[PDB]
């Protein structure tokens, strides 16, 4: 076939420029021991867990049901902007008023070795319950929530 | 985490002080009950169920604004 | 200076116990 | 069911089904099909990795039956 | 479902709350429990999870368990 | 002897519901609690004195029974062993009454049980929180030194990748408390490796394991990391190396190999052949860790090489299975039946139950049930325990005044 400017050449296809894409990964990859991975790529074979798609690439009775499939979601594509505009608005709301203030815990006092909860019990102007005292925090997923 | 409720409701829980009678301190160690299954398995399914048909209630509603068309 | 009698190494002894 | 009035909505149901087989064997290979390229990925990106000084959760990466069951 | 998950973890689901007993006959005693990083004495139960599958009602209830999703 | 004898003329039983065993444990209460005793066995109280000699209550009218908190009471091996170690009560009383300044005389039980004579409450574990009984006997130096000859360990760890974790964790915890159950005629060296094998410490031989060389072991343990792939052959061969180097000074006994993995699947065939042919070296394998890797070759290096596979899961797992490696060890030890049964005094240590400074005299038990009518001998290659009396240093020095 051709390649680019021929109009059905090879890439003019959808699927087979994700083919040529997994195959020059594939011929990249393997060009380490040349160069000792100098490049320290450590990213260049995560493009080879796309070679199942290429069952779909070579049935074409699967594509013309993925492409029904990715059909009857294109009217998604305005809730998920309508969804993506609440997370928005909750988020700048969240940021104005718990921004900083989950990052006391009640720790128990027992200086040295600090206990806490199993469920970390966090402070604020509602402090620490009977014998804990209000000390710092990471988050409370470990930083993450 | 609902099944988890279900579960510390259940039978033979312990009780709350009540600071208004003199007796069942030390008995009434029986403040559950074995009915949280009902309790909890029902609401489930009625919760689950009534709001479905809220949601249709709705959808049906507008099925003229999201079956619109072009053509029509 | 150690120990002057230790036993190891019977041929009589029963190997078939490993677990 | 073959007894009562609501035979016809059943059977015409199980026949419609019988006959788009093909198009649901054919999508929940898809489905399928994303599942593992998921699961390929969440390997090479957490694959090994998740042996925490607690012990390794059970929702690894590590293998591939236990990759699939938590992109699962 | 039900009649094949029985047939499938009936009498299976049991525990002793001393990992390294692994059954009724053993699991009896007091055990130090290091995991807690308190290492204190307890006691060694023989117990089931709370969600089993040894009789069809708990296979039906488990299984409702996992289809509203929750602690599966 | 006595003991043997008594073991030797005991039958085994499962029913003490009716046929009970009566006896004094240790870590018991003082107050009249009937709600103290056990459903398969009864409880003595005891009148306890006060004596200045052991400066504790004790009671000579019985042999007090101390059982570790993981072990228990009534299971059906500490019930028999609970029964037919009452005829020590009475060796123990004409122990004592032929010489009156006779300290703790111990039996104690390859079972996990120690049944001491001068009965005493015992110190400071029976019932109070926040200190747990982590007393153990088939740990104590004089168990440990009596139930099998010198050791000359090699203890291999393998920090490799797959080790990393919590694995590790528990890896270095073991090898702590392996080397905790060393003597000072025992000589270690802890190697390890992940596509090369290399010493954790300074100490490129087999050293003593002195406290000191002990401390240096542990210290270079509790600095390893994991990383790399694993070879068993090039860490195999540097244990075997290392245990063929007689320029220096060794326990020339029992050679040992603790390898300390987790499993894979390399059986090193050719390296066991080229090093341990004849069979002289030991290997004991443990499969550290929660995990899922093949244990096969892990299972079959200890049975090709005369060795034992122990599984340690988790903390609390750890503490059991190097006791047992000395189990098995004793083997030849029991075999040559009469000459392996010198006493054997211990270096000064601290007594468990307060009396400072003692050395202790140390005597294996055999096991005689199968004799002059030869028998199978299942288990006759373990020893019962080790008889142990204690001698004071303050009583050595009123011989040199
Ligand atoms: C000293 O060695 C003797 C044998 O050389 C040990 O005696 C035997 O111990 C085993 C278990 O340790 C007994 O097996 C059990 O027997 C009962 C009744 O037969 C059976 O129900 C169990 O399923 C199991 O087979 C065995 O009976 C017992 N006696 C003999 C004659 O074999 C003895 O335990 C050793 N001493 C110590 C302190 O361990
Ligand atoms: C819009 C709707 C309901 O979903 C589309 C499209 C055409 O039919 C589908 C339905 O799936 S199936 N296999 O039961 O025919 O089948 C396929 C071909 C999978 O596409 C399905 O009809
Ligand atoms: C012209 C018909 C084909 C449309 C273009 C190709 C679509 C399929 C290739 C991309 C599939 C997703 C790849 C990213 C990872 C899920
Ligand atoms: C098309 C956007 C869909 C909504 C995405 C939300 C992501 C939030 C993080
Ligand atoms: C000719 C067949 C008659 C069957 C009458 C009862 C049918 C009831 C509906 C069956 C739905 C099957 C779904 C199975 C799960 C994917
Ligand atoms: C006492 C045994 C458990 C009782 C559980 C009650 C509910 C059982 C049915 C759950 C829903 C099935 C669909
Ligand atoms: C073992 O128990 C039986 C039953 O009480 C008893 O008769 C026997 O004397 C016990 N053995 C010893 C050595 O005391
Ligand atoms: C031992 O620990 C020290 C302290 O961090 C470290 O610098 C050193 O690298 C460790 N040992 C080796 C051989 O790396
Ligand atoms: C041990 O001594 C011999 C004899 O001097 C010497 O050849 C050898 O290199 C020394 N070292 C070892 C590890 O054998
Ligand atoms: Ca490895």
């Amino acid at each position: 076939l051709g390649f680019i400017f021929h109009k059905g050449s090879y890439l003019r296809n959808g699927w087979n420029v994700m083919d040529f894409i997994v195959v020059l990964s594939g011929i990249l990859a393997t060009a380490g021991t040349h160069f000792n991975t100098h490049v320290d790529l450590r990213t260049l074979r995560a493009v080879r867990v796309l070679r199942p798609l290429k069952l779909v690439s070579g049935i074409p009775s699967l594509q013309i049901v993925l492409k029904s499939i990715m059909k009857a979601m294109v009217p998604l594509l305005q809730i998920g902007l309508l969804l993506f505009f609440a997370i928005l608005m909750f988020a700048i709301i969240g940021l104005e008023f718990y921004s900083g203030k989950l990052h006391r815990a009640c720790f128990m006092n027992n200086s040295g070795i600090l206990e806490g909860f199993d469920p970390p019990h966090p402070c604020g102007v509602q402090g620490c319950p009977a014998g804990y005292e209000c000390k710092d925090w990471i988050g409370p997923n470990d930083g993450i929530t | 985490a609902w099944q988890e409720i279900m579960l510390s409701c259940l039978g033979e829980k312990g009780c709350e002080p009540d600071t208004t009678a003199p007796s069942g301190q030390n008995e009434n160690e029986r403040c559950g009950t074995d009915l949280a299954y009902v309790y909890f398995v029902s609401f489930i399914f009625f919760c689950s169920f009534l709001m479905l048909n809220l949601f249709v209630a709705v959808i049906m509603d507008n099925f003229e604004y999201l079956t619109r068309d072009s053509s029509i | 200076k150690g120990p002057d009698v230790c036993f190891d190494n019977n041929v009589l002894e029963d190997y078939t116990d490993c677990g | 069911f073959k007894i009562t009035k609501y035979w016809a909505s059943l059977r015409n149901l199980v026949v419609s089904l019988m006959s788009s087989m093909k198009s649901i064997i054919s999508l929940l290979f898809l489905l399928f099909l994303f599942i593992v390229v998921f699961a390929l990925l969440g390997m090479q990106l957490f694959g090994g990795r998740f042996n925490f000084n607690d012990g390794t959760p059970s929702a690894n990466f590590d293998t591939f039956p236990a990759a699939i069951m938590t992109v699962f | 479902f039900a009649v094949i998950a029985v047939q499938l973890f009936k009498g299976k689901f049991f525990y002793c709350t001393d990992s390294s007993k692994d059954t009724e006959k053993e699991c009896i005693g007091n055990y130090v429990d290091h995991e807690k990083n308190k290492m204190e004495v307890k006691g060694r139960e023989w117990k089931r999870h709370e969600f089993h599958y040894d009789n069809i009602i708990w296979a039906l209830l488990t299984l409702f368990t996992v289809s509203t999703g929750e602690g599966w | 002897l006595e003991a043997e004898k008594v073991q030797a003329a005991h039958q085994w039983r499962e029913d003490f519901a009716s046929n009970e065993v009566v006896y004094y444990n240790a870590k018991d209460d003082l107050d009249p609690e009937k709600n103290d005793s056990e459903p398969g066995s009864q409880r003595i109280k005891p009148v306890f004195i006060e004596d200045a000699n052991f400066g504790r209550q004790i009671s000579y009218q019985h042999a007090a029974v101390h059982i570790p908190t993981d072990i228990y009471e009534g299971s059906t091996i500490v019930l028999n062993e609970l029964n037919w170690t009452s005829a020590l009560d009475e060796v123990f009383k004409k122990n004592r009454e032929e010489d009156p300044s006779l300290l703790w005389q111990v039996f104690g039980s390859a079972t996990g049980l120690a049944r001491y004579y001068p009965a005493s409450p015992w110190v400071d574990n029976s019932r109070t929180p926040n200190k747990i009984d982590l007393y153990d006997v088939r740990r104590r130096p004089w168990y440990i030194q009596g139930a099998a000859s010198p050791k000359d360990m090699l203890i291999l760890v393998d920090v490799s990748g797959s080790v990393s974790g919590l694995t590790l964790k528990l890896i270095r915890t073991s090898v702590s408390e392996m080397l905790e159950t060393l003597s000072d005629d025992d000589f270690v060296n802890v190697a390890s490796f992940n596509s090369n094998a290399q010493d954790v410490s300074c100490f490129q031989h087999l050293v003593q394991a002195n406290v000191r060389n002990k401390k240096v072991l542990k210290d270079a343990v509790n600095n390893i990391t994991a990383k790399g792939i694993t070879d068993y052959k090039k860490g195999f061969s540097f244990a075997f190396e290392q245990l063929l180097n007689y320029n220096v000074s060794r326990a020339n006994c029992n050679k040992i190999i603790m390898l300390f993995t987790d499993g894979g699947e390399e059986r090193a065939q050719e390296i066991f052949n080229k090093y341990n042919k004849d069979k002289k070296v030991r290997v004991f394998t443990f499969s550290v860790g929660q995990h899922n890797y093949d244990r096969g070759p892990i299972q079959w290096m200890a049975c090709e090489n005369k060795g034992y596979y122990y599984e340690i899961p988790s903390i609390g797992a750890i503490r059991i299975n190097t006791q047992e490696y000395l189990d098995v060890l004793g083997r030849p030890m029991v075999l040559a039946g009469d000459k392996a049964k010198q006493v054997q005094w211990t270096n000064v240590y601290l007594d468990a139950l307060e009396l400072g400074l003692v050395i202790t005299g140390t005597l294996p038990v055999f096991n005689i049930t199968g004799q002059f009518e030869n028998k199978t001998n299942l288990k006759n290659q373990l020893i019962l325990g080790v008889m142990g009396v204690d001698v004071s240093l303050e009583d050595i020095k009123r011989l040199t005044p």
